[PDB]
């Protein structure tokens, strides 16, 4: 009976993540001072922290979700938003990590501009006004669900699964990760990880034509709305690889 | 050595951060208490909706 | 420091405040995972399961409020005020299909019980079984645990089929002295298990147990139906790995009635 019992793993993924969604205009109505272009900024510094720290893969797209939850909910200053990412970091590295990020050693990635009394004091203002909810569901637990049900090699397993967690971490720093929930963003880099880079010819056990009509049907988007979100995808792709 | 030790949008006013995290945070406790009536920092009153007794 | 009760609306909450040992890295990794766990299931809220109301920190040490959904009576209480002649075959499936039904919702979230007791299980008023006092004596504990070897979660099965038991005899079915003592009382119902059902790097070995025979079940619980002695006996077997899931019992023919 795995084929329903899968699905009651789905449906609990699905049902848990409408909770932990941001609105995706709070740049309009909500924030004051901080930009759309200003978010991408501190994403992408948040990024390479975790790149450096070889952060556990999760760490920095759950860290994402708090900062656009706590946008959501409340005006951050132009100076503050960046020890308002720091702050993620520090509880999303404590959610999934072994050994989390030192609260020094992240101010030493701020060029020492917030102090550890600063981060701690605001650990609890960003804990309390995410309600406590930290146990979001993530891009990474619905890729993990989706490559249970592909009947590929392990050594094709671990290919697509890198592929795809790129591929998680280009949409944290646009403004699509903030409306998509993590269904649709772990199931279009999926996708688009099947199709490789565009470096070989794709041979896989189970066809890329019944890997999305598979995918579309459980997480509920139309092959028209899957293949948009995979565009999308591959055109942060091309924006990430043109600035280098 | 690190190219992601930076500071994103110049100097930060220190105090105004103590000033400012402290504001927001008793707007917590004060949603809190607003919601169930019951001093959370100072665990005793009633007056509301409460029963309370130990 | 202590606790209160309230009840405003299924009407009556809690209220309690913890001192966390704040340090150097701010809020423990316990103490945010913890929450965030009892967060997580107020998504689906369940109604066998406490809900956690509102959660809100204030500062050495850290101080942190839990607001959770309290129910005044407990199941012992329930057996205890019980009908005299006992508990009708019928209502007992009803408390049996809420128990496992929250104690699944539990082992589907990465929740395992470890201390299920009927003082750890809520029942309203109006009848409504709702676990409590999880990711925060013996009788009840599984043989795996006594032997201190693989938790896991069928731990907590065996604790249903311990007190699924006593809601016929209304005593308690394996009462013994120490883990070495309650193993005994529990292998004189099931049988001495074979070697390759025994577990590796465990505390008492085989040999500590004298060779003994399956008595049947119906010889300890006889109030009970053929059907629900066949479901006891899943829910009492030795072996975590052959021990009947939370799922598998809502779908056995003693409870799926009405």
């Amino acid at each position: 009976d795995a084929n329903l019992l899968n699905d009651r793993v789905l449906r609990a993924m699905l049902k848990a993540e409408e909770t932990c969604a941001p609105s995706v205009s709070y740049f309009k109505c909500v924030q004051k001072e901080v930009l759309p272009s200003m978010r991408k900024i501190v994403a992408t510094w948040m990024l390479e922290v975790c790149e450096e720290q070889k952060c556990e893969e999760e760490v920095f797209p759950l860290a994402m979700n708090y900062l656009d939850r706590f946008l959501s909910l409340e005006p951050v200053k132009k100076s503050r938003l960046q020890l308002l990412g720091a702050t993620c970091m520090f509880v999303a590295s404590k959610m999934k990590e072994t050994i989390p990020l030192t609260a020094e050693k992240l101010c030493i990635y701020t060029d020492n501009s917030i102090r550890p009394e600063e981060l701690l004091q605001m650990e609890l203002l960003l804990v309390n006004k995410l309600k406590w909810n930290l146990a979001a569901m993530t891009p990474h637990d619905f890729i993990e669900h989706f490559l249970s049900k592909m009947p590929e090699a392990e050594e094709n397993k671990q290919i697509i699964r890198k592929h795809a967690q790129t591929f998680v971490a280009l949409c944290a720093t646009d403004v699509k990760f903030i409306s998509n929930p993590p269904s649709m963003v772990a199931a279009g880099s999926v996708v688009a990880a099947v199709q490789g880079l565009n470096l070989r010819s794709p041979n896989n056990f189970l066809s890329y034509y019944r890997l999305t009509r598979f995918l579309s049907r459980v997480i509920k988007c139309d092959p028209d709305c899957l293949r948009a979100c995979q565009e999308q995808i591959e055109a942060l792709l091309e924006s990430s690889l043109r600035q280098a | 050595g690190s190219k992601a030790c930076r500071r994103l949008f110049g100097p930060v006013d220190s105090e105004q951060l103590s000033r400012d995290c402290d504001a927001l945070m008793a707007g917590c406790i004060q949603e809190a208490r607003e919601r169930w009536n019951f001093d959370f920092v100072t665990e005793t009153p009633l007056e509301g909706d409460f029963a309370w007794e130990r | 420091g202590t606790v209160y009760k309230a009840r405003d609306p299924g009407h009556f909450v809690a209220l309690k405040s913890v001192r966390v040992p704040n340090g150097e890295e701010g809020l423990p990794i316990s103490t945010v995972r913890e929450v965030a766990l009892l967060r997580r299931l107020e998504a689906f809220e369940h109604p066998n399961v406490v809900r956690l109301m509102d959660v809100c920190a204030t500062s050495r040490e850290i101080k942190v409020t839990l607001v959770f959904e309290h129910v005044d009576q407990d199941l012992r209480t329930y057996l205890d005020k019980a009908p005299p002649p006992g508990l009708p075959a019928e209502t007992i499936k009803d408390l049996m299909r809420q128990f496992l039904r929250g104690l699944d919702f539990l082992h589907a979230n990465c929740i395992v019980h470890r201390d299920l007791k009927p003082e750890n299980i809520l029942v309203t008023s109006g009848g409504t079984v709702k676990l409590a006092d999880f990711g925060l004596t013996l009788w009840y504990r599984a043989p795996e645990v006594l032997l201190q070897s693989t938790y896991a979660t069928p731990v907590d099965m065996w604790s249903v089929g311990c007190i699924f038991a006593e809601m016929f005899r209304r005593k308690p079915l394996f009462c013994g002295n120490s883990e070495a003592d309650q193993l005994g009382k529990i292998f004189d119902l099931i049988g001495l298990p074979p070697e390759d059902d025994w577990p590796r790097d465990v505390s008492l070995p085989r040999g500590a147990f004298p060779p003994r025979g399956p008595r049947p079940v119906q010889s300890v619980v006889p109030e009970m139906e053929e059907s629900g002695a066949q479901l006891l006996l899943e829910m009492l077997t030795f072996n975590p790995h052959k021990r009947i899931s939370a799922f598998r019992a809502l779908q056995h023919s003693y409870l799926h009635k009405d």
